[PDB]
């Protein structure tokens, strides 16, 4: 009847690299891919709950800027690895770390004061590099939960991305039914950090959407 | 104004003031063949 | 005399708008012209083309 | 007086040849016909083919 | 041909002693019926069509010249009666009375008379001129149309096709600004302005 | 229309054939989609023969192109018409203007 | 020459640049015999006479048949002033739901086409040799190189250098000036979110 | 492309090399010559001040030119 | 669906033979009884043999051998 | 954190017959633009309407003719019927009648009116009569559908296909024609981040503002609904 509109009958999910996923919802109805497409990506993209390293007062620097005689990287790029880390905090809200360290070699993910349910998602995560010394590198950085990306300008403090997104990006081409000239076919395709998988990337934030609808939809 | 003008009048732009009248604009077709065809009593043109 | 016709009634005296776009509804930057031009229809119509 | 001066001769068409779809039915008619003859006995099939 | 005869006997049917060329609609093409004309050569009879469109056009002919005559009658008779309303004043003594006795009523013998006597006059004039050009046209609709030599008969369709602007016509401003439609996109998918309208 | 035109637009219309134009001064007596009648005035009337200019209008008829010319009437019952105003605009015209 | 069509191109920038757009009635006339063995191998007909029938009738199968037959199948696309060799290749039929040859963008400058009603005509090769000098010498991805110097022919024109231009420039003070990013990724983050200019 | 646009090249060229023989027939070295190359007569001060380099006098520049006319 | 021939005219040399080596691969494929040697995702019998081609499985020596072979089968 | 307080439907409020802007106060702040593009286009894509789809003049054969009586070709009264705004209850498809004589505008209003129908402008005309005794004898059909069906691709109804005086128009099924939304600044009690949505639109009569943003809000839920199971 008039109220009947084709829902998808899904021809794609392919994890490239389980971070890295592509979908390919289909067959949606005209004009449909780019209103589902769209939303799934505004939302994706500015309003998804989940934790990232806000600020991580060095005690070396004052500033923004400085030499730190024991690294060879400057220390706006020690606030880059840091932004690259993704950081998953358990029910507690707000923690902060400590990566206090010396020695020869890069420095993990894993050289943090190892809390509860503050989790790693890669431990390889390179943050960075200490001379061939007892170099002192101590470092107390502090997360938080938050929604979407919250610059540094907002507000030693650090651009937030909280979401779990790095990038969505979708296409719609055209599919078709046995007659029907045109119709929609998304192709959605996602990166995250890996605090969250892409599946459940999309899942959770078709689910947060579809929450707002709920004074408005009717059986 | 003309009826059909007053139904709608087209705000006219253009400064200078229209002295001569658009001519009829098929004169020359019409006015070459009534030349042509016509009882004209002297040999100016046409048939005779 | 063009803008102060456009002036007359309450539309932008450069000539141009802000359009949204349709699909993403994020504002087109670099504000665009919008008119009303007369489109003739000629009559190489494709059906007697192909 | 066309375009490429083509003369009267060019534009008439030869209504005896057979359209290459009607000669390619034939030629399934006869696969269909050889067919069904198959499935018959040798005295008809022979007769049929014969007559 | 062979075998072709024997599909024929199993199936027992006839090849028929003719084959068809009717006029079929050129492919691609879809659109209304709106008119018919039959021209017969003279020698032949015609067939039931041609004569319903002969019964057709007589009719609509003489409707035609009828409706004319009737309003031109109409036009007359009232400017007789606006002169029948001064000088032989029947004001409304006039609108019940047989208005053709209104060519042979009452007035002075003055100027009005002789407008009155001309304007009988073109009544008259419209009556037998009408009259005469009806059995013209009749006589030119019911007569043999000439043909090419060796044409019998000529049947003439009218399609009216309703072309629908699509991506692959050719549009223009009044610049010298060509374009071909590339694709005609829904709604939504247009570019709007802030109060909502689309281009 | 043109939202935008050089007022040529109505001459060029006129003097074309298509549009229907008055051929004398009065009052549209009888409008129809088909033919327009016209009960003239009397200062613009013939002294003897009265009449009254009824004009016919062409109907859906392929010009040479294969388009279809038809007239329309733009004038309404009772409507005043005076000399050289136009009745009926032919194909791609509007009220005597040219409407391409 | 047979199995052979002409008709006005349109952009169709949803493209790759290896296909080419192709009306379903186009390409359903041109490839008859094809369409034609198809039914009659699938046994959709029982005959050829009935698979005429069926095409002519136009169902919801024979369009199905049409694209099983279309796909690696590539036609030649031609214009009227064959200038080089370039004015001749040859793409993959999308099958596309009008009546106009989508033609890709990039391939214009090749063909010296534009689209104000420029007609171009498609062929359809029908052996296997002939299917396979298209798609190994003729394709339109295997000539990105003009003839004439090795420079390519491929080169973006006008609504796609103006963009790439647009983009890639620097106001002065603009949006989110100043910030360091972790790489691509975080840019578009930005700019798709609304920070960045 | 499309017949104006190039129209406006095939225009273009015509123009500008159009231009540039009648702006390279314009003198624009340096070296007064005081003396008209075919009759000895001195150009005067104003019109080797106009174009500096001139080698005639006006009248015989007026008779050359008048030559030059009919393609002799 | 194949896209360019880039590593077929790679490993088969010349691309005027590409040309006919792939033909009369797809020729064996769609005329005579032969089964493609590569894994066939709806391919057309074209593509199938350029496919072949390009891995290095196919090619004028080893078509002429087996046909040669075929034939000391036909014994 | 992840509250996120959904939207709910403060004040409607209807300009006028057709224009009527709805507000959706409590909007996160970014689930403003979200919501309302995504309802805009889901209002002028997808909506239910009931227009005119099937004409049958008394004495017309096609609609390239003439009547006499009426000012206009047939070609005008259907052009005129087509943007005849009516609004149906009960069924899905329905004849109305219109059977008018004498001179006069011939108006929706002298269609004869069922329990079911409701024509919304009554003052919208379909044809001039101007003769004194001829009439129009027209029985249009309504019925109800999404989006845009032209004519021609209609007319593939298999069977009783069709008799010569029925003449199809082209349907517009959609009652939405303009759709333009703001997102301001909600003033919630206390809160600083936060935007209400605010939607004008602009009908033909047949569609009323909460019905219709709840139509579209459960054609985007569901299809939400395919997108988080996956
Ligand atoms: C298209 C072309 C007009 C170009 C100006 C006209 C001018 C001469 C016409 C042919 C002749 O009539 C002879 C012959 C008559 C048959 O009955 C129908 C076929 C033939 C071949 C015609 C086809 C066509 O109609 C022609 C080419
Ligand atoms: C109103 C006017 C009288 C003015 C006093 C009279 C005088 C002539 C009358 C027309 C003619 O009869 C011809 C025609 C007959 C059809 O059948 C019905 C329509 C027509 C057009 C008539 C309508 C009307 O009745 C007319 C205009
Ligand atoms: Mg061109
Ligand atoms: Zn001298």
């Amino acid at each position: 009847s008039v109220t009947e509109f084709l829902k998808p009958r899904l021809v794609d999910i392919e994890q490239v690299s389980s971070t890295h996923a592509k979908v390919t919802l289909e067959p949606l109805e005209r004009g449909f891919g780019h209103t589902l497409g769209n939303a799934l990506r505004r939302i994706l993209l500015s309003s998804m709950p989940g934790c990232a390293v806000t600020e991580v007062e060095i005690d070396g620097v004052l500033h923004e800027y400085s030499t730190k005689e024991g690294v060879q990287e400057d220390i706006l790029e020690i606030l880059l690895n840091l932004k690259g880390l993704a950081v998953r905090v358990q029910g507690k809200d707000e923690v902060i770390l400590t990566l206090n360290k010396s020695g020869i070699g890069p420095v993990t993910a894993a050289d943090i004061t190892h809390d509860g349910d503050v989790e790693i998602v890669k431990p390889q995560h390179v943050i960075c590099h200490l001379t061939d010394e007892n170099a002192s590198i101590s470092m107390r950085i502090k997360v938080q939960r938050g929604r979407g990306y919250v610059p540094a300008s907002t507000r030693l403090l650090v651009d937030a991305c909280y979401s779990p997104v790095e990038r969505i990006a979708y296409n719609v081409e055209a599919a078709r039914v046995e007659q029907r000239t045109d119709l929609d076919k998304l192709v959605i395709e996602m990166e995250t950090n890996g605090t969250i998988d892409p599946e459940e990337a999309i899942r959770r934030a078709a689910t947060i959407l579809a929450e707002q609808l709920e004074a408005f939809v009717d059986l | 104004y003309s009826y059909t003008e007053k139904k709608r009048i087209r705000k006219d732009f253009g400064k200078r003031p229209q002295v001569l009248d658009v001519p009829y604009l098929l004169s020359i077709q019409l006015d070459s063949f009534q030349k042509f065809i016509e009882q004209d009593p002297e040999g100016q043109y046409g048939l005779e | 005399e063009i803008k102060e016709l456009l002036k007359l009634g309450d539309l932008p005296t450069s000539g141009q708008i802000r359009l949204y776009d349709g699909r993403t509804g994020e504002q087109f930057e670099r504000p665009v012209t919008v008119g009303y031009m007369y489109m003739l229809k000629l009559n190489h119509l494709v059906d007697d083309k192909m | 007086g066309d375009d490429e001066d083509s003369h009267l001769g060019d534009f008439i068409e030869d209504t005896t040849l057979e359209l290459p779809l009607d000669s390619a039915t034939t030629e399934s008619l006869r696969a269909a016909t050889h067919d069904v003859l198959a499935g018959l006995t040798a005295r008809e099939a022979k007769v049929l083919r014969m007559r | 041909t062979p075998e072709e005869k024997l599909l024929r006997a199993i199936f027992g049917e006839k090849a028929s002693d003719v084959k068809d060329s009717s006029l079929r609609v050129p492919n691609g093409v879809s659109g209304t019926v709106i008119d018919v004309q039959v021209f017969t050569r003279d020698g032949v009879e015609k067939d039931k069509r041609a004569l319903e469109i002969e019964e057709m056009q007589l009719k609509q002919a003489k409707k035609d010249l009828s409706e004319e005559l009737q309003i031109l009658e109409a036009g007359l008779f009232s400017r007789i009666r606006a002169v029948l309303v001064a000088g032989g004043v029947e004001a409304e003594k006039l609108d019940k009375l047989p208005r053709d006795r209104w060519l042979e009523l009452g007035l002075t013998d003055e100027e009005k008379q002789n407008q009155l006597e001309q304007l009988a006059e073109q009544y008259d004039e419209l009556k037998h001129e009408f009259e005469k050009k009806l059995e013209a046209k009749r006589r030119k609709i019911t007569q043999g149309d000439d043909l090419a030599p060796g044409v019998l008969k000529i049947v003439k369709v009218y399609l009216a096709v309703k072309r629908r602007i699509q991506p692959g016509d050719k549009m223009a401003g009044r610049h010298g600004n060509k374009g071909v439609i590339s694709k005609i996109n829904p709604i939504e998918d247009m570019p709007y302005d802030e109060n909502g309208t689309p281009v | 229309k043109p939202l935008v035109g050089t007022g040529m637009e109505r001459a060029v219309a006129v003097d074309s054939g298509v549009t229907a134009v008055a051929k004398r001064g009065g009052v549209v007596q009888y409008v129809d989609a088909s033919r327009i009648v016209i009960k003239v005035n009397e200062d613009e009337m013939y002294p003897g023969e009265a009449g009254i200019d009824i004009y016919n209008l062409t109907k859906y008829t392929r010009s040479n192109q294969n388009t279809c010319i038809n007239q329309m009437p733009c004038v309404s019952l009772g409507e005043p018409v005076e000399r050289g105003d136009v009745l009926a605009d032919g194909p791609s015209t509007d009220l005597g203007e040219l409407a391409l | 020459v047979d199995y052979s069509g002409r008709s006005v191109i349109t952009v169709g920038p949803y493209l790759r640049l290896h296909q080419c757009g192709l009306p379903k009635k186009m390409a359903l006339e041109l490839f008859k015999p094809f369409i034609y063995g198809k039914l009659e191998l699938r046994g959709l007909a029982t005959t050829i006479k009935a698979a005429k029938k069926m095409v002519e009738r136009e169902e919801a199968v024979v369009w199905d048949i049409l694209d099983e037959v279309i796909r690696e199948h590539p036609v030649l696309l031609n214009r009227a002033p064959t200038l080089h060799r370039l004015g001749i290749q040859a793409f993959e039929p999308v099958l596309i739901e009008g009546k106009a040859i989508q033609l890709h963008p990039l391939v214009c400058a090749a063909y010296n086409a534009d689209f104000d009603g420029d007609q171009m005509a498609v062929h359809v090769p029908l052996t296997l040799e002939a299917q396979l000098e298209a798609r190994a010498l003729m394709m339109s991805t295997n000539n990105i190189l003009s003839p004439a110097n090795g420079e390519p022919i491929i080169v973006p024109s006008q609504d796609v250098v103006l963009g790439l231009y647009y983009m890639t420039r620097d106001c002065v003070n603009a949006k989110g000036e100043g910030m360091v990013l972790t790489g691509p990724k975080e840019a578009e983050r930005l700019y798709r979110s609304g920070l960045a200019s | 492309s499309d017949e104006a646009d190039e129209a406006y090249s095939v225009t273009e060229q015509l123009t500008m090399t159009g231009i540039n023989r009648i702006r390279q027939k314009i003198n624009a070295h340096g070296i007064p010559v005081y003396l008209c190359e075919a009759c000895g007569n001195p150009i005067p001060e104003a019109r080797r001040k106009i174009f500096p380099g001139v080698t005639l006098c006006v009248e015989c520049q007026a008779y050359q030119e008048r030559q030059r006319k009919h393609y002799a | 669906a194949r896209v360019t021939v880039q590593d077929a005219v790679e490993k088969i040399g010349n691309r005027f033979d590409l040309v006919l080596v792939a033909a009369r691969r797809a020729r064996q494929m769609q005329v005579g009884g032969k089964d493609p040697l590569v894994p066939e995702e709806n391919d057309k019998t074209t593509v199938i043999a350029l496919r072949e081609i390009e891995e290095g499985l196919i090619n004028n020596q080893i078509l002429d051998v087996r046909e040669r072979q075929e034939q000391q089968e036909q014994e």
